[PDB]
């Protein structure tokens, strides 16, 4: 665990960060976006 | 110290009694209902029926 | 009268309300582009001759004295000065010295509104009732807006007094319309009164300002403005 | 330093909001419709020169916006 | 630098920018006061016919 | 196990900060996503994209205002910035009663699970962002849609409750040493005082919207017209919620800005006790006018004279404000960077807004101006600049912080001026519409109208373009591999420095204090 | 001056009990192993799998 | 040949509640037929009075309320 | 130990009850909503999610006391900081009421037109208010003069009295609940009546419910007295329950006044 740690996130550490990071921001874009067009899509499947 | 712990005893003491005296007159009243007013507009209203409908709660 | 494509500003007055309203505004206006424009200025000249490579050095000045009371006090008295007008306009558009000559109830239903000159029956049922629906698209003539006709528009003398009494029936509403510089809202339960008088003849358009249902934006408001001769004949013709 | 850059993207953002517009409501790549009173191209014609004389229901024809349009009849 | 000349020299133009306004707001003030006396007493009338 | 325990479960208010950020950007893209399909919608006249269904697009303005009214800024200005930098900048260990900044925190997100429900259920809640009585009554609308709104807005009311509780506490108990209350830095005071007021107007929404649930469902009378009880009633009080909660969106907004300015203009903020004065008394005078939204429903003259002269007032401290700002600027050693940049336009694009704000604060001029898009062209200046632009400031100022790295320069720039330019063409024409006398809230205008929306509608798009861009810059940001310098940035390599926290680490260890910070008070 | 009904030192037991152990706060003591992991873990499951189906019901207009 | 009259104004409300005008007319008028009753000048009056503020449906829905026992106020 | 951590305020362990009790929290809404309107699932779920919060907040509070009184965690300064958020909560709470008290008040100075412009509506029988009402607010003040005499049972170094006065508060607190079901089971008009009895009925429960809580505040902490968790210098969670107590019966007075002497005037 890191409460011991000089950085509380120390980032650079996890393995390569990019795909990772990209994928993040990507996905909360996506649910970011993805939602507010599923309600409008629903509805009109709806009556 | 101690003096004042003893007064609120004291009233507080006198409080239930005072209270149990009360409680010993509002009971033993019939509670006998006057009539039922004529249905005016705004009384029983039922703007959606209540999901255990015909009469209200605590009835 | 009617809304105009790529306007700028107010429509046209018919109502010494809305004469008051424009002058009002402009007033404000006059006040609030004096402030804008100097706030502006001295922002701009602040960043612009302090950046970075004419003033290296911060200069540490943090306690100001005599110039803090100063612009405390003169956004106070240009307040005072655009609030002698409001106020002025506010008691000078309450009062009705003069009795209103008419009495038009306009009770806003649910996505179409209703109309009653009542005062003209000898009986208790009303007579001169009718219902303002909004015209279909298919409904229209090569001429008239859309979405914004009415069948059978409010009628009313021109240059006397009026009297409208705003109520609704099922949900909130508003009676709207802008040329006459009228808004007020019906809510079901109070009857507002508006005290309004037109100047000139001719047709003024408006429309709903509350969210009602569904139709909202397809409940609007026609008042035609005619000689008093015709609209006596009109009121003895609707009999 | 990035001026160049800057602007670039400014005009380009332009150019990528104008396309978005143009598929998204000059042809509505999502269906849609277009009123009856634009599409006849004629209908603004007669509104304006009904705002010249406008029909009314009671009463000889009148004119609207008379101010804001300088419109309006003489000595009769 | 001198504050004074700014602070002065920002009022004198917000003054200048009001009174373009104001002379904007007085000629729309007269043209609906001619139209409303000539509607009273003039040539000018509403209905087309 | 380990991950989800430090995230489900841990306390250590830095944490709670970056999910409140993180909660905070999924919050202002769906947001985004409604305005962008409202725009749509209102691009021609006619049925653009709904296709009729206009019930539909007034449950889009509802959900698109409470999203980014309640989900966007509070969780970012009050979960996000002062969760962060309250403690650390005050000079204290970890926040008092840290349970609560984590029930808060996880209180959120359910809401928004029921307003997402909402929004879905039978048919919808059609009754725009304040939610009035007669419409959202049981004959109505009988769908169930605005009983899931009401305890979205419940549960939404209880966090912040909790949150400025906790942040009363905190500031009122949990400082260093020697700090006297007048050594705080102005973020810590623009926090208390909008924490002051979450936690006194908030629970008359919570009554408000208590009675009308028991107006809807348990079949009271409170708002229905026949037994009294008319609709003013949930006027008055839903608006004595209303105007305190819009002087809190905006409060943080202040802070931040006034920490950006101090430390850019080499100089701190002129005026301190000007400065904090001034933002108690806009607190305090947030309360006393809280009608001046509804002049337009029968009150009696004498109220409406009063809630104009109320408005005025609380106009003037703004004013001490704004001018105390401009006043810490002449200094000298200014530094264009993006947050001097988001700064600068706040106060700008703030200034027109309450200008405008003032034009409707009248009565007479509020008869003419109610509900049309005049008033959308006031509030989306003075709440969207405002608070979104100070957002935009603090994210940039303090991810020079949290994350360690720092964005690309270039990049903040395009992206500032990107979002300028579109969200100042897309909100001007609705001042122009708004005179011309266009009703609020509608899906079809009127052909006169169509002259301007088509050009409006073309400032979404720049807007949404300035957002992708500004998710680019998070994201390359968060893999830049080149850490914080003194070429990158100045701030963080000060040996002296006027706020406690930019002389700590790039991140904060853990506790973020080895050993608390003193003060030297002389005079012994 | 009366010590209130209890001797006071099985407090002071418990206190050794709870400082002698090297767990988090939540999970010290036997009671608290079968509580705060099966109690509130099985009924937020299934609390869970009810919010799903009501939110899912209420939707699609079912099973009124 | 039109009448082209209404109610006057009121010294009693000043403000925008014509609710109150409406029921007062009202009570007025009923006060006229219980105790009067043949004081058909004024009492007409007072009848062409409420006529004229109070709307159709509110007259209706009181009168038949009045017929029915069950209407509130004097 | 404190001379290593430099200082006294407290840092908290990782505990799930905020996520916990934020999941009954919405049990509890989505069950409400679904027993609103009628549905399968309705009632069974807002049970649930009602006593998945009463878990969660038993098991908070246990580990509050577990943390303050075995660990010793609590230094004078968190001591303090509990006073500060204690208050700030009754002060919430005081503005909630108040925004009922609001209601009720815009609702009776000027009655509408439609209840015959007079007060109370005709045919609502009221409550004379001094048979039951007067007894109800002299239970609460001798509940009040007993939590004081528990206070002062608690500082002056008695420590056994007070759970004698805590229990008779308690008794007195249980008779005041039970004499308000009798006044609801014996009320002569329902809360779908005007909004006189409306605005009666919410403003009565919800203060009715305050005292539920603050009654079993009371017998938590006399629960810990009798256990001896509380000492003359060290204790909050009755200074708590004190000033919640001296809130509710403050707004009974209020309550009482306005709605019962007023409204039936
Ligand atoms: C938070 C406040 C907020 C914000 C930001 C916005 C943003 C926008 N709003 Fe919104 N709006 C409201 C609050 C807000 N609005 C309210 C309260 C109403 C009233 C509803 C009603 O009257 O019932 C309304 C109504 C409203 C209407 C009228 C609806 C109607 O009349 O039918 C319209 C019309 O187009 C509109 C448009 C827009 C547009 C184009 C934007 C654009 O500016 C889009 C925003 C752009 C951004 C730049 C912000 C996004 C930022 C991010 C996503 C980054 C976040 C960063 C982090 C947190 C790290 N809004
Ligand atoms: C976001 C926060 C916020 C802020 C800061 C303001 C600022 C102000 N608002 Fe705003 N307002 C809203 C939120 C906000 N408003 C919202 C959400 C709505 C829409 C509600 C709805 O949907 O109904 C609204 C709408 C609204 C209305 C109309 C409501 C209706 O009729 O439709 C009114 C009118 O009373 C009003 C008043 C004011 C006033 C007087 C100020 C003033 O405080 C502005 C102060 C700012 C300054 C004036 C600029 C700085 C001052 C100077 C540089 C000094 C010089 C100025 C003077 C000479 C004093 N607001
Ligand atoms: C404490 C913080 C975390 C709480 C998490 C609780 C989750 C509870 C389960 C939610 C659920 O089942 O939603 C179903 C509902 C189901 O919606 P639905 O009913 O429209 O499902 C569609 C079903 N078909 C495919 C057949 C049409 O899910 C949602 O509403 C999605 C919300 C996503 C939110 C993302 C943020
Ligand atoms: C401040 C916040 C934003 C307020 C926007 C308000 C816009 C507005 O009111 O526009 C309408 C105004 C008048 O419209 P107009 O067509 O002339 O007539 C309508 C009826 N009078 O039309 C206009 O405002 C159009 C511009 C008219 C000229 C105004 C000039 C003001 C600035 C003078 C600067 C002088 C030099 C400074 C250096
Ligand atoms: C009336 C409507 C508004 C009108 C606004 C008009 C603005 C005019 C601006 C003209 C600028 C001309 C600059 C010509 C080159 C000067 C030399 C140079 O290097 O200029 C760049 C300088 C920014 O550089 P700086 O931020 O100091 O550097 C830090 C980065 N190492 O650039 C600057 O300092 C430019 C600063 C502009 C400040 C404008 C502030 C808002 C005004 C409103
Ligand atoms: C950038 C992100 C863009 C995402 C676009 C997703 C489009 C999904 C889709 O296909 O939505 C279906 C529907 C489109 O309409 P549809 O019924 O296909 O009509 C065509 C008949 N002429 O969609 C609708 O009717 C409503 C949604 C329209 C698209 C909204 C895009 C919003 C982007 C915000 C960023
Ligand atoms: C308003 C309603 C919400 C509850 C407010 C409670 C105020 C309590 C005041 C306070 O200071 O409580 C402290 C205590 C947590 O203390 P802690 O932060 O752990 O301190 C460590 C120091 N030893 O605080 C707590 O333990 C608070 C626990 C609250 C649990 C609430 C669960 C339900 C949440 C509301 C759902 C509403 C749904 C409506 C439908
Ligand atoms: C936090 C982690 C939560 C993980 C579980 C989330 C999904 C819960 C779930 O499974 O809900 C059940 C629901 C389907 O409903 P069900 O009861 O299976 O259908 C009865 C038909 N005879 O499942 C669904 O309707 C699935 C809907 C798709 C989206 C799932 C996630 C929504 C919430 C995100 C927050
Ligand atoms: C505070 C709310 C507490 C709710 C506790 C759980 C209640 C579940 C439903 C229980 C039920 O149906 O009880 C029946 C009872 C009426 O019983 P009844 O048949 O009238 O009595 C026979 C006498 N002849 O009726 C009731 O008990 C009515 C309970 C209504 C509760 C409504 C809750 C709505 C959401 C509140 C969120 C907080
Ligand atoms: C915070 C959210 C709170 C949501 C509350 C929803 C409404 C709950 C009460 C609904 C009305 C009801 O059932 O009233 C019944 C009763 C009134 O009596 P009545 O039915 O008129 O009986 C006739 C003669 N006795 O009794 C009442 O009216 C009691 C009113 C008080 C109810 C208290 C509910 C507390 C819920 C706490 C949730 C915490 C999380
Ligand atoms: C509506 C919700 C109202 C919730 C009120 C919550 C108040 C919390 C007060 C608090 O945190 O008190 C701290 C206290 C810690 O005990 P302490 O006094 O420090 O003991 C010293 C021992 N040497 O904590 C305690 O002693 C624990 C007190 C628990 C009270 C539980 C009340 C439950 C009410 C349920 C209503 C449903
Ligand atoms: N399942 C319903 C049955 C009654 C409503 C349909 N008839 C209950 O709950
Ligand atoms: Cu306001
Ligand atoms: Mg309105």
């Amino acid at each position: 665990y890191y409460i011991h740690a000089k950085h509380m996130y120390n980032l650079d550490r996890m393995k390569h960060r990019g795909l990772k990071m990209s994928l993040a921001v990507f996905s909360a874009f996506s649910i970011g976006v993805a939602v507010p067009v599923y309600a409008v899509i629903f509805q009109q499947k709806k009556t | 110290d101690a003096y004042e712990t003893a007064k609120w005893e004291k009233i507080t003491y006198l409080g239930i009694v005072s209270c149990t005296g009360l409680a010993i007159y509002n009971l033993s009243k019939g509670h006998p209902h006057t009539e039922e007013p004529p249905a005016y507009p705004y009384l029983h209203i039922r703007n959606k029926e209540f999901p255990w409908g015909p009469d209200g709660l605590f009835e | 009268d009617a809304p105009e494509p790529w306007q700028l500003g107010f429509q046209d007055a018919a109502t010494p309300i809305m004469q008051g309203i424009m002058d009002l505004h402009h007033d404000i206006f006059f006040f609030l582009v004096q402030i804008a424009v100097f706030v502006l200025w001295v922002l701009s000249r602040a960043l612009w001759c302090f950046r970075s490579k004419i003033s290296p050095i911060p200069q540490r000045i943090v306690h100001g004295t005599t110039i803090e009371i100063l612009w405390t006090i003169f956004p106070s008295i240009i307040l005072m000065f655009i609030a002698i007008p409001s106020f002025t306009l506010l008691y000078s558009m309450d009062d009705v010295v003069v009795d209103p000559a008419i009495t038009i109830k306009a009770i806003g239903h649910q996505w179409y509104w209703s109309y009653e000159y009542s005062d003209y029956n000898n009986s208790d049922e009303q007579s001169l009732a009718f219902d303002s629906y909004m015209v279909p698209e298919d409904d229209l003539e090569l001429g008239q807006l859309r979405l914004l006709e009415v069948d059978n528009r409010v009628v009313v003398p021109a240059k006397t007094h009026l009297r409208v009494l705003i109520t609704s029936a099922d949900v909130l509403h508003s009676w709207a319309v802008p040329s006459l510089g009228v808004k007020c809202d019906a809510v079901p339960g109070r009857l507002n009164q508006i005290s309004t008088f037109i100047q000139r003849e001719g047709v003024y358009y408006g429309q709903c300002s509350e969210i009602c249902g569904t139709n909202h934006a397809f409940m609007p408001i026609v008042v035609e403005a005619v000689s008093t001769k015709d609209y006596g004949s009109w009121v003895s013709n609707q009999i | 330093m990035s001026t160049k850059y800057i602007v670039s993207a400014i005009l380009g953002s332009f150019g990528i909001a104008w396309v978005c517009d143009y598929y998204v409501s000059e042809k509505k790549i999502f269906g849609g419709s277009t009123p009856g009173t634009i599409t006849n191209k004629e209908w603004g014609e007669e509104t304006d020169k009904k705002f010249q004389a406008w029909p009314r229901t009671a009463g000889p024809p009148v004119v609207v916006n008379p101010i804001t349009r300088q419109n309006f009849v003489v000595k009769s | 630098p001198s504050v004074v000349k700014e602070i002065i020299i920002g009022i004198t133009l917000g003054l200048a920018a009001g009174s373009v306004w104001k002379m904007h707001h007085w000629n729309e003030q007269r043209k609906i006061r001619t139209f409303y006396d000539l509607l009273e007493k003039g040539e000018i009338g509403v209905v087309v016919d | 196990m380990t991950n989800p325990v430090r995230w489900l479960f841990s306390t250590n208010h830095k944490d709670i900060g970056t999910l409140y950020f993180i909660f905070g950007a999924i919050a202002g893209v769906m947001g985004t996503c409604f305005s962008v399909l409202i725009r749509m919608e209102l691009a021609r006249p006619g049925d653009q994209i709904l296709g009729g269904n206009h019930q539909l697009y007034n449950v889009l303005i509802t959900a698109h205002a409470f999203l980014m009214i309640f989900f966007m800024v509070m969780p970012a200005m009050i979960g996000g910035f002062g969760n962060w930098f309250v403690p650390i900048l005050i000079g204290a260990p970890d926040m008092a009663f840290p349970r609560l900044n984590n029930i808060s925190f996880w209180l959120l997100p359910p809401s928004l699970l029921l307003l997402l429900s909402s929004a879905l259920v039978e048919v919808g809640s059609g009754t725009g962002w304040t939610v009035y009585p007669p419409l959202s009554g049981i004959t109505s609308h009988s769908g169930g849609a605005v009983d899931l709104a009401i305890f979205s807005l419940h549960l939404s009311g209880v966090s912040s409750i909790l949150g400025s509780i906790n942040f009363i506490t905190t500031i009122f108990n949990m400082r260093g040493p020697g700090m006297t209350m007048h050594r705080s830095p102005l973020f810590v005071w623009s926090v208390l005082v909008t924490a002051f007021l979450l936690l006194l107007s908030l629970p008359v929404l919570a009554g408000a919207i208590t009675m009308l649930l028991t107006d809807r469902n348990f079949n009271t009378t409170f708002f229905d017209p026949a037994g009294g009880g008319d609709p003013i009633l949930y006027q008055h009080l839903f608006w004595f919620f209303g105007h305190p909660e819009v002087y809190i969106l905006i409060l943080p907004g202040f802070g931040i800005i006034s920490h950006i300015v101090s430390t850019f203009s080499g100089k701190p903020v002129f005026g301190y006790l000007g400065m904090v004065y001034a933002m108690i008394s806009i607190g305090v005078l947030g309360f006393l006018v809280w009608a001046h939204h509804m002049f337009t429903v029968g009150l009696d003259v004498d109220t409406r004279a009063y809630f104009t002269a109320a408005t005025m007032i609380i106009a003037v401290p703004t004013g001490i404000k704004i001018f105390s700002w401009i006043a810490t600027m002449w200094g000298g050693s200014i530094q264009y960077k993006t947050p001097m940049l988001f700064a600068v336009g706040f106060i700008f694009l703030f200034t027109i807004g309450g200008l405008t704000g003032i034009v409707l604060a009248n009565s007479g001029l509020d008869i003419a101006l109610h509900d049309t898009y005049y008033v959308v062209a006031h509030f989306h200046y003075v709440l969207s600049m405002g608070a979104v632009f100070a957002l935009f400031a603090g994210f940039y100022y303090w991810v020079g912080k949290i994350f360690g790295r720092t964005y690309p320069e270039t990049l903040g720039q395009i992206h500032f001026w990107i979002t300028f330019f579109g969200v100042n063409l897309t909100f001007f024409p609705m001042h122009f519409l708004g005179l011309s006398g266009m009703p609020r809230r509608i899906p079809d205008y009127p052909d006169a109208y169509a002259g301007w929306n088509a050009l409006s509608s073309f400032g979404s798009y720049i807007s949404v373009v300035g957002i992708c861009c500004f998710f680019v810059v998070v994201t390359i940001t968060s893999t830049s591999g080149n850490n914080i310098t003194r070429a990158n940035i100045p701030w963080a390599v000060e040996q002296n420095s006027t706020t406690l926290e930019w002389l700590v680490q790039s991140p904060p260890a853990f506790h973020t204090f080895g050993e608390l910070p003193a003060i030297k008070e002389t005079k012994s | 001056s009366e010590p209130p009904f209890r001797p006071r030192e099985k407090l002071i037991e418990k206190q050794k009990h709870f400082q002698s152990v090297h767990k988090h706060t939540y999970l010290k003591g036997p009671y608290d192993k079968i509580t705060s992991v099966a109690i509130p873990l099985a009924l937020a499951a299934s609390s869970l799998y009810l919010i799903g189906r009501g939110i899912y019901n209420m939707s699609h207009g079912i099973g009124k | 040949e039109i009448k082209l009259e209404t109610a006057p104004a009121d010294f009693r409300f000043p403000t925008t509640n014509q609710t109150r005008h409406c029921f007062t007319r009202y009570i007025e008028y009923h006060r006229c037929v219980a105790a009067k009753g043949e004081g058909a000048s004024e009492c007409d009056k007072f009848a062409k009075y409420y006529r004229s503020l109070c709307p159709g449906e509110w007259i209706d829905r009181w009168n038949e309320q009045r017929e029915n026992g069950t209407f509130p106020g004097p | 130990m404190i001379e290593s951590q430099r200082h006294s305020y407290h840092l908290v362990d990782p505990s799930p009850w905020p996520i916990s009790g934020s999941l009954g929290a919405l049990a509890t809404t989505v069950g409400g909503v679904m027993y609103m309107h009628s549905f399968q699932g309705g009632a069974t779920l807002l049970s649930l999610g009602l006593i998945f919060i009463l878990y969660t907040m038993f098991v908070w509070w246990r580990d509050v006391l577990r943390e303050s009184t075995l660990e010793g965690h609590h230094t004078k300064v968190v001591q303090l900081g509990l006073r500060y958020g204690f208050i700030l909560f009754i002060v919430s709470e005081v503005m909630f009421l108040f925004a009922f008290f609001w209601a009720f008040f815009h609702s009776s100075l000027a009655p509408t037109v439609e209840i015959g412009g007079i007060w109370p509506p005709l045919g609502i029988w009221v409550l004379d208010p001094w048979e039951i009402p007067f007894l109800n607010t002299l239970i609460l003040l001798s509940s009040g003069a007993a939590v004081t005499w528990a206070h002062h049972a608690i500082l002056a170094g008695k420590e056994k009295r007070a759970v004698y006065a805590l229990v008779a508060t308690v008794l007195l607190a249980l008779v005041f609940t039970g004499f308000q079901g009798m006044e609801y089971y014996q009320a002569p008009f329902t809360i779908s009546d005007s909004i006189y009895g409306s605005t009666f009925f919410l403003a009565t429960g919800f203060h009715g419910f305050h005292v539920i809580i603050g009654t079993l505040f009371l017998i938590i902490c006399g629960i810990r007295q009798y256990l001896g968790h509380l000492t003359k210098e060290h204790h909050v969670g009755f200074e708590a329950a004190a000033w919640y107590w001296h809130f509710v019966d403050v707004v009974w007075l209020f309550l009482f006044v306005s709605i019962y002497w007023w409204g039936g005037i």
